[PDB]
């Protein structure tokens, strides 16, 4: 169920962090 | 095959100086009166720059080379080998000086 | 919109400035010296490092990165290497200038054979485009055929 | 005498023609034959000697003293070319036609550790327990490579292993047995191998096999002589200067004196600026050998290590013990002391860690039987990874 | 497998003295020019003018 | 004209030595040798002027050269560009032997074909005027 | 290793020689550059010039 | 230890013309031989197995040196030959965690 | 789309349609370039976020332009040649 | 033998009337594909200059 | 060659003993073991080469 | 050091913001892009001074790509340490290899190897530090320090401490 998200705007950890699927929605 | 006689420079067949021996050494080695070691040891076979003299008298080449008292033929710049410590001392032991022509020592 | 992003900002071209290259440019700005004149490093593959298809050179595989800059085909540019010549040789397009430059030149003390002191000489000089500076200079001390010691006073010629 | 044979105005000229390649030593002899034919009649051979060299390919030169000799003497030869391609040598040149090769080392020594260019053992160090008069051998000391029944790594020949896999082992004397063909004597393999399987210059060695090599001899690496002289070679050759690099002379009457480095050409002359209390000095360029300079490494300053098990990691310099200088990694992120000799001043890392482990940036990998992650940065030696 | 045709290739017949005005900026007016040919082989040989 | 160049020559011979004498106390001192560089452009343009020459063996400031380049008693050498606009001065002018007995710099040139620390490109050129100075000797 | 100045005076005009054709194969009064086909060396100058070149 | 070992360089070493799946069954079927063996031979990446639940929760020295004292007691309840780790050193690798020795 | 084709559209006035034949309909690529040297010498990385110009040893005044491939070809061989054509994004007068 | 033969077949193949080393500056087009598309075709490539 | 300008040679060159003591000064100097220098102090510490091995090594205490 | 310096941004808007609320949206997303943020050549921008009165200027419209480009320059607060420096800190870590500290934002290492002798780490300490015989330095201890060397991120600084000279250490 874990997600690993990278966006440019965060700079930590190379805007890497992860995230649960159950937390996020569809854009 | 051919082979460097390490005393005069001249380049004769190995076979050819076992058999009979270098014409221009054999006053001070006996190359014909000595065993294949000893023909090693003072003829050898790996050695560059042939040299072919045709006046010793005249050439300074063979002055050069030292080699301007002895038959003309074939002979190499630079012998690969060094006489030994007792091929050595028995030609002092004559009073004729071996200046080596390995290159090494100028 | 086709090219992956990168945050370097996108600007367009307003200047392009021509020159030679120093050979310290040269030496800085390649990534590896060319020294082995084998291609091929054994012809089983990963050809010689040092050689001319050295892979810090860049990469024209789909499936080989370049060791460089780490992107792929589509991506990397190329990126210089640098041979170091025993003896300095002459660039086959500026000999005539080489030349000219020699003719205008002193061989021995590295001075111009004319100076200000001449009116013409002066006009030369006040001209702006370099081109035309340069012939009406090479026009000049080209008929000067001794370099001086002395003012025509040392002028700092060896005569 | 030497000196006094060198030549003058009125010895005989010398002449170079231009012939096939490979031919050269057949002219000579076809010199020489013709000279001894023509030697006692009434139109002799009139040339003194001819010769040539190896390394001057397609060049067979003549001492004479007439352009007609030499035409009279390449006369009749299938080698020469079709057009009369000969010069005459100048006479400063006839020291140097003539002049010895290959005279930077006297002899390869007994005893000496030297690496093997190809065979089985190729590429791996080898001493030099006996040196052949002939000089195209030598009898070398190895590590066996044997399965016992693509090559197996090295190790020291063991007997028991080699009855048990082959038990028509043989014995001559006490500490050396021959097995299999091969005499291999107290665990070390003895033979034979060409000059041309031997690198005798820029040896590297290993002190995994300096201990290998030197356990038998009941002290660990007790020589170090030529292992110094290898120490001295690495520490010299491995220097490479650029602009701007502040250095310190070690030699001349500008000996401990500091200068930063302006421009670089070659790569023996250096061209540097001093820095000095007077103003008028600081104001000077000199150009100093590059034997004589040695790098400058002030604390607080970005390093790169150019070689060694460090290689390619940065760190700012803390320590400066003179010859070895300590700084803290980058990667790493600990203390690592290593020798001035493999460090230069690179304000800058930007490593890439392409070609080396398996993992590449972004890769979900499996830390344990538990735990699973992502590579978020790559080093040369670990990677970080976030579960 | 391919077939191939030799096409004729049209030249200045030989053996025949060729009489030429050249222009105005030349030392040179009129040229004659012949170009000999052996009848044995009809091979050029050298030419003249 | 002439005696003027010879005047001015003899200058700079003086001056040579004062320096060079300078640069070796400040040796002994604990000091680098900074009078010799300083003195090194002049004694160059000095040297490249060809017309000169004739004034320069007329006033033997090749003593001076030899004095320069004879090494200095701490066993070390000369500086890099010293040995370098010596010996293509050296070369840029006629020595004859006559000159060479004035000056004595066979010794030095020898030395410097013999040692090791030298160059490799200053020991081919030192073989090289060697040679051509033993040239008209022998013929 | 040893300097004959004939043989360093041929290798040094042969080096000379290569990286002139090296950037331009068409220099006058000279014979070209060759490949084992007998074509001659595309140089660089010629990769720039023409209809067939870069620019056009 | 079969996984790690189809990585490790030691094997590439001791076979280096073998397949990666011939690695792996030989990690297998030294650990069916002898699992103390196998885990000593993990060196470094022993520190690296799911000990624990909460293994990662003490720091690293204190870890390391559990390992060491659970690796110590069981080697020397086990007891080694000394003459076989001479003649072998993969059985030699038991050899610096006995009581008053060490590497 | 010859050099005739080219001085037609030119004729016409519509820059944006030849901007768009001769880079998006063809040969467009992206390129870094230093902002001191001037030269395309960036090691640029984009996955890692790191540009740097050894030549001028900096990371921050660097650029990135979008130029035909054949252009950075020419700039190549140009610059193997010894020549060095430098491009800069802005003026001097 | 290969001379020759290699000599005749390369001119005729290729069309270049000279020796294979010198196919600069040797004139090209001498031997062509010859025409079949139709008879009327093959009958004047035939008859060609 | 002849004895008179033998002696002039060994005047303008010198028999070298004006600079023999030089040479033999400077061949002194060319000529010159501790295994810090031979190799990097992380590689000696990784094959155990160090003097706190050998302090260990003598010690007579459990490590 | 704090600074006050002139900065320069540019910013890139899609059209679909195209409208009477430009300006301020702009002036937000300015904020939150520049507010906090580190770069190597400046440091670290702590505030925009003027923040709601920030001259934007007229957007160019890119060819090719419809969306406008603004040219923002505004004047903020900058951090920088330099080498060569001494400065206050706040000890945030004790470790056997060394100890960081909290200068700001910067969080700086600072080695034994740049700490005097005689301050010697105590792990049985509650909690562990590194101290000598009237120096006690722990966790949440003022200390003043001397900025060796920088090290330069992509979008971080480390910065190495030191306090083995005089006037340094515990204070
Ligand atoms: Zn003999
Ligand atoms: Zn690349
Ligand atoms: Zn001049
Ligand atoms: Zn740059």
């Amino acid at each position: 169920n874990f997600l690993f998200l990278r966006s440019r705007e965060i700079v930590e950890n190379q805007g890497v962090f992860v995230t649960s699927s159950n937390r996020v929605k569809t854009i | 095959r051919e082979r460097a006689c390490m005393l005069c420079g001249i380049v004769l067949p190995g076979r050819v100086f076992m058999q009979n021996g270098c014409p221009n050494c054999d006053s001070v080695l006996n190359l014909r009166d000595s065993d294949q070691a000893t023909v090693n040891e003072c003829t050898s076979s790996s050695f560059e720059g042939l040299v072919a003299v045709g006046d010793n008298e005249h050439s300074w080449v063979a002055k050069w080379l030292r080699v301007d008292r002895f038959q003309p033929g074939l002979y190499a710049v630079r012998v690969d080998g060094r006489l030994p410590s007792d091929i050595v001392a028995a030609l002092e032991q004559y009073g004729v000086y071996y200046r080596p022509r390995d290159g090494s020592v100028i | 919109s086709q090219f992956p992003y990168s945050s370097a900002p996108l600007r367009s071209v307003k200047e392009v400035q021509f020159g030679l290259l120093s050979p310290e440019e040269i030496r800085a700005i390649s990534v590896v010296k060319i020294e082995y004149p084998e291609i091929m490093d054994e012809s089983r593959q990963r050809p010689r490092e040092g050689g001319l298809n050295d892979p810090k050179l860049g990469s024209i595989d789909r499936n080989f990165k370049c060791q460089t800059c780490g992107e792929g085909m589509a991506e990397c540019p190329g990126h210089f290497g640098h041979m170091e010549l025993a003896k300095p040789v002459f660039h086959i397009g500026f000999i005539p200038k080489i030349k000219k430059v020699c003719e205008c030149i002193c061989m021995n003390c590295g001075k111009l054979l004319l100076d200000e002191t001449n009116p013409t000489m002066a006009q030369a000089i006040r001209i702006r485009d370099p081109k035309k500076r340069f012939n009406a200079v090479w026009q000049l001390c080209k008929t000067k055929m001794v370099c001086e010691a002395d003012a025509p006073v040392s002028r700092g010629g060896c005569g | 005498p030497q000196r006094l044979l060198i030549p003058t105005v009125d010895d005989p000229g010398i002449w170079g023609v231009k012939v096939r390649l490979g031919k050269e030593k057949d002219v000579v002899r076809q010199i020489l034959k013709k000279k001894l034919a023509r030697e006692g009649t009434k139109n002799p051979l009139e040339i003194y000697s001819a010769f040539q060299r190896d390394s001057f390919k397609g060049h067979v030169y003549i001492e004479a003293r007439k352009a007609e000799a030499i035409n009279d003497a390449l006369k009749g030869n299938v080698n020469v070319f079709s057009n009369n391609s000969k010069f005459l040598v100048g006479i400063v040149e006839y020291k140097d036609l003539l002049r010895p090769v290959k005279s930077s080392d006297v002899k390869l020594t007994r005893g000496s550790y030297v690496r093997v260019k190809n065979g089985k053992f190729k590429g791996d160090l080898a001493q030099v327990d006996e040196v052949l008069e002939n000089g195209l051998e030598a009898r070398l000391k190895l590590v066996p490579r044997l399965d016992y029944g693509f090559r197996p790594a090295q190790r020291l020949f063991s007997e028991a292993e080699a009855r048990v896999h082959e038990p028509t082992i043989r014995r001559d004397r006490d500490g050396f047995v021959t097995y299999g063909g091969e005499e291999y004597y107290e665990g070390f393999l003895y033979k034979t191998f060409r000059l041309q399987n031997l690198i005798v210059n820029s040896i590297n060695p290993t002190l995994n096999e300096l201990s290998l090599f030197q356990s038998n001899e009941e002290s660990t690496t007790i020589d170090l002589s030529t292992i110094a002289d290898s120490l001295k070679e690495t520490a010299k050759n491995l220097v490479s200067f650029q602009p701007g690099d502040n250095v310190e002379i070690i030699n001349g009457e500008l000996n401990h004196l500091t200068g930063t480095v302006s421009s670089v050409n070659q790569s023996t002359i250096v061209s540097v600026r001093l820095h000095s209390d007077d103003d008028t000095i600081n104001s000077e360029t000199v150009e100093i050998p590059t034997s004589d300079l040695r790098k400058i490494f002030n604390v607080g300053d970005h390093v790169r290590v150019i070689h060694g098990k460090h290689t390619d990691d940065t760190g700012l310099i803390v320590e400066v013990n003179g010859d070895k200088v300590e700084f803290i990694s980058n990667q790493t992120k600990r203390t690592v002391i290593v020798f001035s000799n493999y460090l230069i001043k690179s304000t800058d890392s930007t490593v890439s860690i392409n070609e080396s482990g398996r993992f590449e940036l972004h890769d979900l990998v499996q830390v344990n039987s538990d735990l699973v992650g992502i590579v978020i940065r790559a080093q040369k030696d670990s990677f970080d990874v976030l579960c | 497998g391919s077939e191939k045709v030799l096409i004729a290739q049209e030249r200045s017949a030989a053996n025949i003295v060729q009489v030429f005005k050249k222009a105005a900026p030349s030392p040179i007016s009129h040229v004659a020019e012949i170009r000999s040919a052996l009848e044995k082989g009809s091979r050029l040989i050298s030419t003249m003018q | 004209l002439e005696q003027m160049q010879d005047e001015l020559i003899q200058q700079l011979k003086l001056q040579m030595e004062e320096s060079a004498i300078r640069d070796a106390n400040n040796i002994e001192q604990g000091k680098p040798a900074i009078f010799k560089l300083k003195l090194l452009p002049k004694v160059k343009d000095i040297l490249l002027r060809a017309n000169l020459a004739d004034s320069i063996l007329d006033n033997n400031l090749l003593a001076s050269v030899r004095l320069w380049l004879e090494p200095l008693p701490d066993a070390s050498l000369p500086a890099y560009q010293i040995q370098k606009v010596l010996f293509d001065a050296i070369k840029s002018l006629p020595i004859k032997t006559s000159h060479l007995r004035e000056s004595g710099l066979g010794k030095v040139m020898v030395f410097y074909q013999k040692s090791k620390r030298v160059e490799p490109n200053l020991k081919r050129t030192a073989e090289k005027l060697i040679s051509d100075w033993t040239r008209p000797i022998m013929g | 290793d040893g300097s004959p100045q004939h043989i360093i005076n041929e290798v040094e005009q042969l080096l000379q020689f290569h990286v002139a054709t090296y950037m331009d194969n068409d220099i006058a009064g000279q014979p070209q550059a060759l490949q084992k086909s007998g074509r001659p060396v595309k140089a660089i100058r010629a990769r720039l010039k023409g209809k067939e070149g870069r620019l056009r | 230890t079969a996984r790690l070992y189809q990585h490790s360089s030691k094997s590439s070493a001791e076979y280096p013309n073998r397949p990666q799946l011939a690695k792996y069954c030989i990690g297998l079927a030294k650990y069916i031989q002898s699992p103390l063996l196998e885990y000593l031979a993990l060196d470094e990446s022993m520190y690296s197995l799911h000990i624990h639940k909460h293994q990662n929760l003490l720091p690293r020295e204190k870890l390391i040196d559990a390992v060491q004292t659970s690796i110590v007691d069981i080697v020397n309840l086990v007891g080694v030959d000394i003459n076989e780790a001479v003649r072998a050193p993969y059985h030699a690798l038991a050899l610096p965690y006995v009581c008053g020795l060490g590497p | 789309f010859g050099e005739m084709e080219r001085d037609c559209m030119i004729a016409h006035g519509a820059a944006g349609f030849l901007k768009e034949r001769l880079m998006e309909a063809s040969d467009a690529f992206r390129v870094h370039v230093c902002g001191i040297c001037g030269l395309m010498s960036v090691i640029a990385n984009l996955k890692k976020n790191q540009f740097e110009c050894r030549s001028c040893k900096n990371k921050t005044n660097i650029y990135q332009l979008h130029i035909p491939y054949a252009a950075k070809l020419l700039f190549q061989e140009l610059m193997a040649m010894n020549i060095a054509p430098r491009l800069y994004t802005e003026r001097s007068g | 033998s290969t001379t020759i033969t290699s000599g005749l077949k390369y001119s005729l193949a290729t069309g270049n009337w000279g020796e294979q080393k010198k196919a600069m500056s040797s004139r090209a087009g001498v031997s062509q594909v010859l025409n079949r598309y139709t008879y009327s075709s093959t009958l004047s490539h035939l008859r060609r200059t | 060659l002849q004895g008179e300008q033998y002696q002039e040679i060994i005047e303008i060159f010198g028999d070298g003993t004006d600079y023999q003591w030089t040479l033999d000064a400077e061949e002194e100097m060319e000529q010159p073991t501790s295994l810090a220098d031979v190799f990097e102090p992380s590689e000696l510490k990784e094959k155990m080469l160090t003097d706190e091995d050998n302090v260990i090594r003598v010690t007579d205490l459990p490590e | 050091m704090f600074f006050l310096k002139d900065l320069s941004l540019i910013l890139t808007l899609h059209p679909s913001y195209f409208g009477p609320q430009m300006n301020q949206y702009l002036r937000e997303k300015l904020l939150t892009d520049v507010e906090g943020t580190c770069t190597g050549q400046f440091g670290y921008i702590v505030t925009v001074l003027d923040g709601m009165n920030i001259d934007v200027g007229k957007g160019r419209i890119i060819p090719g790509s419809g969306s406008a480009e603004f040219e923002v320059k505004y004047r903020a607060v900058v951090w920088k340490p330099f080498k060569g420096e001494v400065v206050d800190a706040i000890v945030s870590n004790v470790s056997p290899i060394g100890f960081f500290a909290d200068v700001g934002p910067l969080n700086v290492f600072v080695s034994t190897r740049l700490i005097p002798d005689n301050l010697v780490y105590n792990p049985s300490n509650s909690p562990p530090a590194y101290m000598s015989n009237d120096e006690l330095i722990t966790k949440g201890s003022k200390v003043r320090l001397k900025v060796v060397g920088t090290r330069t991120d992509v979008n971080e600084i480390y910065a190495i401490g030191s306090i083995k000279e005089d006037f340094l250490g515990a204070i």
